[PDB]
RNA sequence: GGUGAAAUUCUUGGAUUUAUUGAAGACUAACUACUGCGAAAGCAUUUGCCAAGGACGUUUUCAUUAAUCAAGAACGAAAGUUAGGGGAUCGAAGAUGAUCAGAUACCGUCGUAGUCUUAACCAUAAACUAUGCCGACUAGGGAUCGGGUGGUGUUUAUGACCCACUCGGCACCUUACGAGAAAUCAAAGUCUUUGGGUUCUGGGGGGAGUAUGGUCGCAAGGCUGAAACUUAAAGGAAUU
C-alpha cells in the first residue's frame, strides 16, 4: 500500500478506491508518482502521466516500477498491412474515413 | 562592414544559386 | 627528443670510466656463467638479471665479469627467447589496453594512446626484421595477441 | 563484395517509404533482432519472443523488458530510485 | 667572466656538478659493505638499490627502496667498500 | 528577565521588509514594507522614509509583549545579488528610538555553492 | 586486489576448473579454498558450499561473476568455479582473513 | 550557557512534546553561525572538507562534517604554505575515522555531552602529527536522518 | 599590438579555466581576468554603541563583521572605481600602496 | 515587481517576508593563486575500480632502434542535426509595459527550440603565446611546483619547515653594446661576416573563399578553388 511507501518512489497499477483491483498506471510504461503525504487525514497524493494529479486513500495497493513493454512508439507503422493487423485484433475503429468527403 | 555580417549575406545567397540555378532547365 | 610526449628530461644512467675493475672482487668469470643461468631457470624476464644481481652482488656490468653482454651469454647456451626483450613487453602493454577498450568503450582519450603505442609496436618490429633478428614479414594482429604474448 | 553501402536491413522494404521513414527505423531493430547478455549465464543467448518478452535459448529464463531492449533507458533511474529508498527505511 | 682554466678546476666545483655533466662523467652511487647483525657474511648491498634484497640465510631486512638511496635502517654498519 | 522577539529585516534592493516574530517561527507579528508608510515609490529607498517603517513596527509588538528582540538582518541573498542596501543600516536605528532591546546583529544571506545561473544574459545587462 | 593474487597461483601450482571437477575434488578432501561466482544460479552456490562446510574448507566470493572469473585466472572461456589444489608457492591461503 | 565565547556552534532544537504547559525540547543538532565559518577563511592556505553516515545507540543516523584550514607554521619563508596533495586524501579518512570511531556508540545524552566542551579536536591535535598539525579543526554541522519515531519514553530523562 | 606582456587574464600555459559572473553589469568574465577583491565592510553604522547596547544584555556579544568577495568586470570598473587610466610606463607595480 | 523614473504580471481566490518540509533537474561557490595535469579543444564535491602518462634514482637492458612529414588517419569547446529521455534555471524566434519624430533596437516581465544525457553527425572559431617542430650555444638575480642529494638546523623516531644545492616544468624581473621599421625580444639573438636538419604557407589591393567542377555530409555546410573586369593605394609602427 501506499502509506508503506516513503515519499519519492516511483510505483504503478495502483487502485483508485481500495477493492478495484487495478485501475490507474496499468499501460505500456507508465508510473504514478507519489508527490507527497500526510499522516492524519489519511488521503495520499499522487502525481498522474498526462498532466493531472489526484488524491488517494492510504489503502490503496500498487506495484512499484515501471511497466515493460513500454517504449514502443518509435517504431512508424510504416506500412498499411501492419496496422491493419494492430487493430484486427482490438475493435473495429479502423479505416475513418474523412467528413468533407 | 563587420565580416560577420559580409559573411552572412556571403552565405544566404549559396540557397539562392544552389536552388534557381538547379531547377533552371 | 622523446618522440610521443613534451619531456625533456635527462632520467638515466651514467657507466663508470674504468673497464678493468674494480679491484675487490672474488674468482671471476668460471663460477659465474651458470649463477645467473641458475636464477634464469626461473624464466626469467632477462634485461632484469642484470639489475636483482647488482643491488644485492657485485655484478656491475656485463663487461666486467665476463667479456660479453647478456645477449651473447645467455643465448649461446639455449636460453634466449624469440621475442627478446623489449617488444615483449611493448605488445604486452598493447593487449592490456585493448582489453580495457572492450569494456566502457567511450574512452575517445584512452584510445588515443592505442594508435600512438601502436606505431611503436610496428617501428620496433621492422627495426628487428631488417637486421633479421626476427624472421621477416612477420604477422602481426591484435586477434591472435594473447595466444602470441603468451 | 560489400552488399550494400548505407541501406542495411531496410533493403527489405527497398526503394519506398522515403528516407527519414527508413533511417529511424533501422537503428532500431538492430536492438531488436540481435542478441544480448543473458545476465543469468554471462553467455549470449537471449533473444525476442514477443512484445517486451526475452527469453533464453539455454537456461529458460523469461526476462520481461522493453519493447526494442531487455532495459530501456527509464528503466535504469528507476532501479537507481528503489534502493535510494531502501536506505531511508533500513540504513 | 672572460677567462677560465677548464682542465683544473677547483674542489667545490664537482659536488655542485651532477653525475651527468662533469668534465668525465662517472658515477654517484658506490658499492658498498654491510653484514647483517644476525649473520657475519657480507653481501655488497649499495645505497642506490632496487627491490629489497636481502642476505641469503635470514632475510629480515638490509634494505628499503625509496625514490633516491635505499638505507640501512637499522643495526650493524656500511664500511664503505 | 526579558522576553526575545526576533527583529531580522529584510533590506533588499527597491524594498524594505521588517517584522518581528516568534522565536518558533509559526506565529508571526506584523510585517510592514517600504510600501505601507509613504507613497511615492520613489521612497522605496529613502533613510526617513525607511525608519518611519521600523516605528509603526516597533511599538506595535511592545502592545503585545516583545520587550527584547533578537535583530539578524537580511540582504538580497542567495544568487540574488548579496548585498546589504539602504535599509540595514539605516532603518537599525530605527530601533534604537525605542532603547528597545538587541543583540546578535549579524546576515543571514544564504550562500550559493554555485549553482542554477544568473539572468541578464551573458554579455550582461548593458544600458 | 586478488586478482594478481591469482595471477600467480595457475603458475606455481595445482588447481581445476569448472563445477564438476571442482565437486570431484571436495568428496576427498584434496580441495582447499573454491572461489565461487557471484551469477551462478544460487541452487548451485549453496548445493558445493553445504558440503564445502562439511569439507572443512574455506570460501571466497569472487564479486565478479562466470564471464568475470574467466580472464582472472588466465584462460579465455567461462568458468564458475575454481577449486585450487595447492598453491604451495602463493599469497593466498593464509592471507585471506 | 552564558559562557558567551562559544558564540559559534549554533543549535537548533527539536521541539516535541508538551509537557503540562512546560514544553521540554529534544536535541535535532548543530550548525555553526553562518559568518564563523567565513571569518576563517583566508587566502595563501589550503581547505578540507569531509563527512560520513553512522548511526548510534539507538538510529539518530546523521551527517556530520570537519572542517580543518592550514595553519602558517614556524620559521617561514614563503607566503603559500600549501599542503601536499597526496596527504589531503589521507587526512581526510584518518579525520574520517576519528569522527566515525567516536559515533557508533555515543548516545545522544553522551554525544551531546562530548561535542559541547570540543573534546574531539584535542584528538586532531594528538593523532594529526602525521603530515601536519593544524589550525583550527572543527564538527561545524550535525543534521539527523532517521529518528525512529514519537519515542515518549526515553524523552523523560531530560527534565528538571 | 601586445599593449600588456600577459595582455589578459594572468594565464599561461593553461588555455581555459571557467566564467564567473560581474555582479552589477552582469557580463560574463572568466575568473582569471578581470578583477579581485575582498570588501570588508562591518554591520553596523556609526554605532554609538554603551547605550546603543546597554539595552544588548551579554554586553555588546559580537563586534560583528561581514565579509564578501566581489568580482567586477573591465567594462564596468572605470565607472565606479577609481583608475579609469593608467600611462605607459607606470603599469608595473602590484601592492596598491 | 521594476528601474534613472512607470507598467504589463501577481493581489483579502491570502500573495510577496516567514516556519516544518519534501521533491525535480542543472551547478560544485568561498580555497582557487603569476599553481597543476593534458597532444589540442579542455579538466575543480567524496570514495572505489580500470588501464595510461611526464618527472626524478640507477654501477639494469638493446646498440642507431632517430628528426620532419605528401598520400592516408584518431581526437576535436559552443551553436547546430536525427530520434528517445528529464525538462529547475537562464533564454535567439514571439508577445507585451515604457523610451523613441522612429524601435518588431537597448531596458522590464513572460516565454518555444536549446541548455543536460544516450546512440549517431558534421570538423569549424581570436582552435592566439596572432610566435611550425628537433638540436646546440650565448648575461645576472629572485621566487615557484615535482624528484633527488647533503646539511650535528628548528618543531615533539617520523612528517612539515629552514639552508646549500642540483634536474625538468610555468613564468617573472634587470639589462642587452645584439636583433628588429618601431612597438619589443633570452629569444623575434648566433643573418648581406648572407648555409645545423625538416614540414607547411604568402606575393599590390578589390572582385572573392566568389563561379565552375571534383569530393565529404541526411542536412545546414566543409576541403580543394580560379578568371573576366576595376583601381594607385589599402596596411604596420610609433611623433606632434
Ligand atoms: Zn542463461
Ligand atoms: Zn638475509
Ligand atoms: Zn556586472
Amino acid at each position: 500500500p501506499l502509506g508503506s511507501v516513503p515519499e519519492g518512489t516511483i510505483v504503478s497499477n495502483v487502485e483508485e478506491k481500495p477493492g478495484d483491483r487495478g485501475a490507474l498506471a496499468r499501460a505500456s510504461g507508465n508510473y504514478v508518482i507519489i508527490i507527497g503525504h500526510n499522516p492524519d487525514e489519511n488521503k495520499t497524493r499522487v502525481r498522474l502521466p498526462s498532466g493531472a494529479k489526484k488524491v488517494i486513500s492510504s489503502d490503496a495497493r500498487g506495484v512499484i516500477g515501471v511497466i515493460a513493454g513500454g517504449g514502443r512508439v518509435d517504431k512508424p507503422l510504416l506500412k498499411a498491412g501492419r496496422a491493419f493487423h494492430k487493430y484486427r485484433l482490438k475493435r473495429n475503429s479502423w479505416p475513418k474515413t474523412r467528413g468533407v468527403a | 562592414m563587420r565580416a560577420k555580417w559580409r559573411k552572412k549575406r556571403t552565405r544566404r545567397l549559396k540557397r539562392k544559386r544552389r536552388k534557381v540555378r538547379a531547377r533552371s532547365k | 627528443g622523446r618522440m610521443h610526449s613534451a619531456g625533456k628530461g635527462i632520467s638515466s644512467s651514467a657507466i663508470p670510466y674504468s673497464r678493468n675493475a674494480p679491484a675487490w672482487f672474488k674468482l671471476s668469470s668460471e663460477s659465474v656463467i651458470e649463477q645467473i643461468v641458475k636464477y634464469a631457470r626461473k624464466g626469467l624476464t632477462p634485461s632484469q638479471i642484470g639489475v636483482l644481481l647488482r643491488d644485492a652482488h657485485g655484478v656491475t656490468q656485463a663487461r666486467v665479469i665476463t667479456g660479453n653482454k647478456i645477449m651473447r651469454i645467455l643465448k649461446s647456451n639455449g636460453l634466449a627467447p624469440e621475442i627478446p626483450e623489449d617488444l615483449y613487453y611493448l605488445i604486452k602493454k598493447a593487449v592490456s589496453v585493448r582489453k580495457h577498450l572492450e569494456r566502457n568503450r567511450k574512452d575517445k582519450d584512452a584510445k588515443f594512446r592505442l594508435i600512438l603505442i601502436e606505431s611503436r609496436i610496428h617501428r620496433l618490429a621492422r627495426y628487428y626484421r631488417t637486421v633479421a633478428v626476427l624472421p621477416p614479414n612477420w604477422k602481426y594482429e591484435s586477434a591472435t595477441a594473447s595466444a602470441l604474448v603468451n | 563484395a560489400k552488399r550494400t553501402k548505407k541501406v542495411g536491413i531496410t533493403g527489405k522494404y527497398g526503394v519506398r517509404y522515403g528516407s527519414s521513414l527508413r533511417r529511424q527505423v533501422k537503428k532500431l531493430e538492430i536492438q531488436q533482432h540481435a542478441r544480448y547478455d543473458c545476465s543469468f549465464c554471462g553467455k549470449k543467448t537471449v533473444k525476442r519472443g514477443a512484445a517486451g518478452i526475452w527469453t533464453c535459448s539455454c537456461c529458460k529464463k523469461t526476462v520481461a523488458g522493453g519493447a526494442y531492449t531487455v532495459s530501456t533507458a527509464a528503466a535504469a533511474t528507476v532501479r537507481s530510485t528503489i534502493r535510494r529508498l531502501r536506505e531511508m527505511v533500513e540504513a | 667572466v672572460l677567462v677560465q682554466d677548464l682542465l683544473h678546476p677547483t674542489a667545490a666545483s664537482e659536488a655542485r656538478k651532477h653525475k651527468l655533466k662533469t668534465l668525465v662523467q662517472g658515477p654517484r652511487s658506490y658499492f658498498l659493505d654491510v653484514k647483517c647483525p644476525g649473520c657475519l657474511n657480507i653481501t655488497t648491498v649499495f645505497s642506490h638499490a632496487q627491490t629489497a634484497v636481502t642476505c641469503e640465510s635470514c632475510s629480515t631486512i638490509l634494505c628499503t627502496p625509496t625514490g633516491g638511496k635505499a638505507k640501512l635502517s637499522e643495526g650493524t654498519s656500511f664500511r664503505r667498500k | 528577565s526579558q522576553v526575545f522577539g526576533v527583529a531580522r529585516i529584510y533590506a533588499s534592493f527597491n524594498d524594505t521588509f521588517v517584522h518581528v516574530t516568534d522565536l518558533s517561527g509559526k506565529e508571526t507579528i506584523a510585517r510592514v514594507t517600504g510600501g505601507m508608510k509613504v507613497k511615492a515609490d520613489r521612497d522605496e529607498s529613502s533613510p526617513y522614509a525607511a525608519m518611519l517603517a521600523a516605528q509603526d513596527v516597533a511599538a506595535k509588538c511592545k502592545e503585545v509583549g516583545i520587550t527584547a528582540v533578537h535583530v539578524k538582518i537580511r540582504a538580497t541573498g542567495g544568487t540574488r545579488t548579496k548585498t546589504p542596501g539602504p535599509g540595514g543600516q539605516a532603518a537599525l536605528r530605527a530601533l534604537a528610538r525605542s532603547g528597545l532591546r538587541i543583540g546578535r546583529i549579524e546576515d543571514v544571506t544564504p550562500v550559493p555553492s554555485d549553482s542554477t545561473r544568473k539572468k541578464g544574459g551573458r554579455r550582461g545587462r548593458r544600458l | 586486489s586478488i586478482n594478481q593474487k591469482l595471477a600467480l597461483v595457475i603458475k606455481s601450482g595445482k588447481y581445476t576448473l569448472g563445477y564438476k571437477s571442482t565437486v570431484k575434488s571436495l568428496r576427498q578432501g584434496k580441495s582447499k579454498l573454491i572461489i565461487i561466482a557471484a551469477n551462478t544460479p544460487v541452487l548451485r552456490k549453496s548445493e558445493l558450499e553445504y558440503y564445502a562446510m562439511l569439507s572443512k574448507t574455506k570460501v571466497y566470493y569472487f564479486q565478479g561473476g562466470n564471464n568475470e572469473l574467466g580472464t582472472a585466472v588466465g584462460k579465455l572461456f567461462r568458468v564458475g568455479v575454481v577449486s585450487i589444489l595447492e598453491a604451495g608457492d602463493s599469497d593466498i591461503l593464509t592471507t585471506l582473513a | 550557557q552564558g559562557s558567551e565565547d562559544h558564540s559559534f556552534r549554533k543549535i537548533k532544537l527539536r521541539v516535541d512534546e508538551v509537557q503540562g504547559k512546560n514544553l521540554l525540547t529534544n536535541f535535532h543538532g548543530m550548525d555553526f553561525t553562518t559568518d564563523k565559518l567565513r571569518s576563517m577563511v583566508r587566502k595563501w592556505q589550503t581547505l578540507i572538507e569531509a563527512n560520513v553516515t553512522v548511526k548510534t545507540s539507538d538510529d539518530y543516523v546523521l551527517r556530520i562534517f570537519a572542517i580543518a584550514f592550514t595553519r602558517k607554521q614556524a620559521n617561514q619563508v614563503k607566503r603559500h604554505s600549501y599542503a601536499q596533495s597526496s596527504h589531503i586524501r589521507a587526512i581526510r579518512k584518518v579525520i574520517s575515522e576519528i569522527l566515525t570511531k567516536e559515533v557508533q556508540g555515543s548516545t545522544l545524552a553522551q554525544l551531546t555531552s562530548k561535542l559541547i566542551p570540543e573534546v574531539i579536536n584535542k584528538e586532531i591535535e594528538n593523532a594529526t602529527k602525521d603530515i601536519f598539525p593544524l589550525q583550527n579543526i572543527h564538527v561545524r554541522k550535525v543534521k539527523l536522518l532517521k529518528q525512529p519515531k514519537f519515542d515518549v519514553g526515553a524523552l523523560m530523562a531530560l527534565h528538571g | 599590438p601586445k599593449k600588456r606582456a600577459s595582455n589578459g587574464r594572468n594565464k599561461k600555459g593553461r588555455g581555459h579555466v571557467k566564467p564567473v559572473r560581474c555582479v552589477n553589469c552582469s557580463k560574463s568574465i572568466p575568473k582569471d581576468k578581470a578583477i579581485k577583491r575582498m570588501a570588508i565592510r562591518n554591520i553596523v553604522e556609526a554605532a554609538a554603541v554603551r547605550d546603543l547596547s546597554e539595552a544588548s544584555v551579554y554586553p555588546e556579544y559580537a563586534l560583528p563583521k561581514t565579509y564578501n568577495k566581489l568580482h567586477y568586470c573591465v567594462s564596468c570598473a572605470i565607472h565606479a572605481r577609481i583608475v579609469r587610466v593608467r600611462s605607459r610606463e607606470d603599469r608595473k607595480n602590484r601592492a596598491p600602496p
